[PDB]
């Protein structure tokens, strides 16, 4: 018998100490809408460049240095992908994401001089750009490296 | 990364833990972890995962917990493709490249921006790709029909029972990882997940490296179901681990052996000593309490030194230059521990990246080559002592030379430093033996070397009623620039001083410092 669980009755962030975040939300789409708005105000500028790499526009947004990995997940043909896989979310999850990338806009909106200038230019994001990192994080990080493709170590 | 999960018998007060220690680059975006707390009607959970994913991947609640370790699934084939006619070459026929025109913007310098053309061509294995060398290469990626991937991960983690969460497991949605599973009824799991393409031929070397893109009897069009990969659930032994080591020493004793499970699933290559250290250290101890599982965390056991200084020290006292034999003395009265006080440990590594190469995982240099049989005491012992001296020698000098003495404290070369935060290192390589993991970078111009890779989130779980847990996340919880939350916990971890993590509102409410209230739709 696990001890009672907590009923929120708003939706709240409550921050420790240590920049913790506890998100609470009367349903799911506000606790993924919270924690999209936690992350953006904790890794904000890394995950806005990350989530524009997963749109194939590296190269677009940053020059040169982001060119070898636009060209990875262009052929590999992630973004198109995610657009898919996005589509192909059940109507409650695709929900959630939806929120998620939504707390991040909102978190960018409320705080516009927070969010790198270099980055900027990425907002807004959507669910779509969420299935995407995590796609690429997957499977063309993770499964299959450009590296071991271009045996380039 | 490192994965413990200890069944109720194997403990003292009869709550299953779990130690969640995944190892990760300090510095990569896409690898830094972030700690939090969701918490609506109808779930919970708390934890750690990758900074742009909307679900934890490193997730307990008051009923149950999992933690991940690479295993290095094998989802993915390159394949050499022998180019003929416009074409490339397949079962003896010529073959047409299927191929869109795209198109891609490049930002300049001067901040405008230029087009540049992109033929995209795939063959029947996948997008293809030219290397500097000029090899032709198709890559296929299994599991590119599994869009839920988010979805697994947020059902495992929030399952109301064993049962549920195997059902989202079984999904095969979450393409590579070893999964380690625990809860308050007393469960504890092991899996070898992801997606694995079933072959008919081939050993795991095989398929590791370039396959004939030439023939379709390499090219697999289907995959495993979860049942047909290593799982071992509440075995005999109490445990289960996993330290990036193949599945073959999952628990101890073992449930199945190598030649259970296709040969291309997972390698047969020898365990780290840190994999060694894992099994020997919840194998060795019973009655377990919260505090004791966190202790053995801790463990920095220099376990090539007990493998190669009984050799080593005596034949470095036979050479006549009194630098190599201080050096052995030196060698000789060190406990074999990664202390901060240590003044043999710089040298003892220096030593082994010759021995054992740059990785330490050289099997060359030892005379009881690794088995599977003797799994946690081989390999053993230095093959050639006479080389070993002359390496102990060269040792000497690289150590001089990258820390200007060879008997420098390792805590005073090992520094870990964030922001204006500097404290003293202890613990280091996994493959020298070390559980606790601290991958020091190469010296500056001063000697000191800080951590490049290695422990990140670290928690304690202990699945009592309700629960309570421990941990620490090495580079705070932002990196945002100007944030007060990126060295503000390195100090803790320098001490091994764990914060409670904190589950039940009481104790949020009695800790919040800040409050941001909102609202969606």
């Amino acid at each position: 018998a696990p001890i009672a669980a907590y009923k929120p009755r708003s939706n709240e962030i409550l921050w420790d100490g240590y920049g913790v975040p506890h998100i609470y939300g009367v349903d799911a789409p506000s606790a993924f809408y919270g924690y999209g708005w936690a992350q953006a105000r904790s890794h904000g500028d890394n995950i806005l460049r990350l989530y524009g790499e997963a749109r194939g526009k590296g190269a677009e947004y940053w020059g040169p240095d982001y060119e070898q990995t636009t060209v990875w997940l262009l052929t590999n043909g992630v973004p198109e992908r995610a657009q898919q896989w996005y589509a192909q979310q059940s109507p409650d999850f695709r929900a959630n994401l939806d929120a998620f990338a939504a707390g991040i806009n909102a978190y960018a909106q409320q705080n516009p001089d927070d969010i790198s200038p270099d980055v900027r230019q990425v907002l807004p994001v959507s669910g779509a750009d969420v299935v995407a990192h995590a796609h690429r994080l997957m499977n063309f990080l993770y499964v299959a490296s450009p590296g071991r493709t271009l045996g380039e170590g | 990364s490192n994965s413990w999960a200890v069944a109720p018998g194997k403990t003292a007060n009869g709550n299953a833990l779990l130690l969640q220690n995944p190892h990760l680059s300090w510095t990569t975006d896409y690898f830094t972890y972030y700690e939090a707390h969701l918490v609506t009607p109808d779930f919970e959970i708390y934890g750690a995962t990758q900074i742009g994913l909307p679900v934890i991947r490193f997730a307990f609640n008051q009923r149950m917990g999992i933690t991940n370790t690479v295993n290095g699934m094998v989802g993915a084939t390159n394949y050499r493709l022998t180019l003929q006619d416009g074409g490339y070459l397949y079962d003896g026929q010529v073959r047409p490249f299927e191929r869109p025109q795209a198109s891609y913007r490049l930002r300049q310098a001067d901040g405008t921006t230029v087009d540049k053309p992109l033929e995209i061509r795939s063959s029947v294995h996948g997008p293809v790709f030219e290397r500097a060398d000029g090899t032709a290469v198709a890559v296929r990626v299994a599991g590119l029909d599994r869009p839920g991937m988010l979805e697994q991960y947020f059902d495992m983690i929030t399952a109301d029972s064993f049962d549920d969460y195997e059902a989202a497991l079984a999904r095969m949605q979450v393409p590579t990882f070893n999964i380690v599973y625990a809860d308050r009824e007393g469960t504890i799991n092991y899996s070898f997940n992801g997606v694995a393409p079933k072959r008919a031929e081939g050993d795991i070397a095989f398929w590791q490296g370039l396959v004939p893109g030439d023939s379709s009897r390499y090219l697999w069009t289907e995959t495993h179901p979860l049942d047909d990969l290593p799982r071992v659930t509440n075995p005999p032994g109490g445990f289960v681990q996993n330290s990036n080591d193949p599945p073959w020493t999952p628990t101890w004793p073992v449930t199945y052996t190598p030649k259970d499970f296709p040969s291309y699933l997972a390698p047969q290559t020898p365990h780290s000593l840190r994999a060694q250290q894992s099994v020997r250290l919840m194998s060795e101890n019973d009655d377990l309490t919260l505090e004791r599982f966190m202790a053995l965390q801790l463990s920095h056991r220099a376990v090539m030194a007990d493998r190669t200084l009984p050799d080593l020290i005596p034949a470095a006292l036979i050479d006549p230059d009194p630098e190599v034999q201080a050096a052995a003395r030196l060698l000789a009265a060190w406990d074999r521990e990664f202390t901060s006080d240590s003044r043999a440990a710089l040298l003892f590594e220096e030593w082994a990246r010759l021995f054992a190469g740059q990785n330490f995982a050289g099997q060359a240099g030892f005379a009881t080559p690794w088995s599977l049989d003797k799994p946690v005491s081989t390999p053993y012992g230095v093959r050639d002592p006479k080389a070993a001296v002359d390496q102990l020698r060269t040792a000497i000098a690289n150590t001089k030379r990258k820390y200007g003495a060879i008997d420098r404290p390792f805590g005073d070369a090992s520094r870990m430093i964030l922001n204006d935060v500097n404290v003293p290192g202890a613990a280091g390589y996994g493959n020298l033996g070390s559980f606790r993991v601290f991958t020091w970078s190469d010296p500056d111009e001063n000697g000191v070397r800080t951590p490049v890779h290695g422990e990140t989130w670290v928690a304690m779980i202990e699945f009592s009623t309700p629960v309570r847990a421990y941990g620490l996340m090495s580079y705070g919880n932002s990196r945002q620039p100007g944030t007060t939350h990126y060295s503000d916990q390195i100090e803790r971890v320098s001490r091994a001083d764990f914060r409670e993590l904190l589950l039940r509102r009481e104790q949020v409410e009695a800790a919040v410092q800040e409050r941001t209230p909102f609202n969606f739709k």
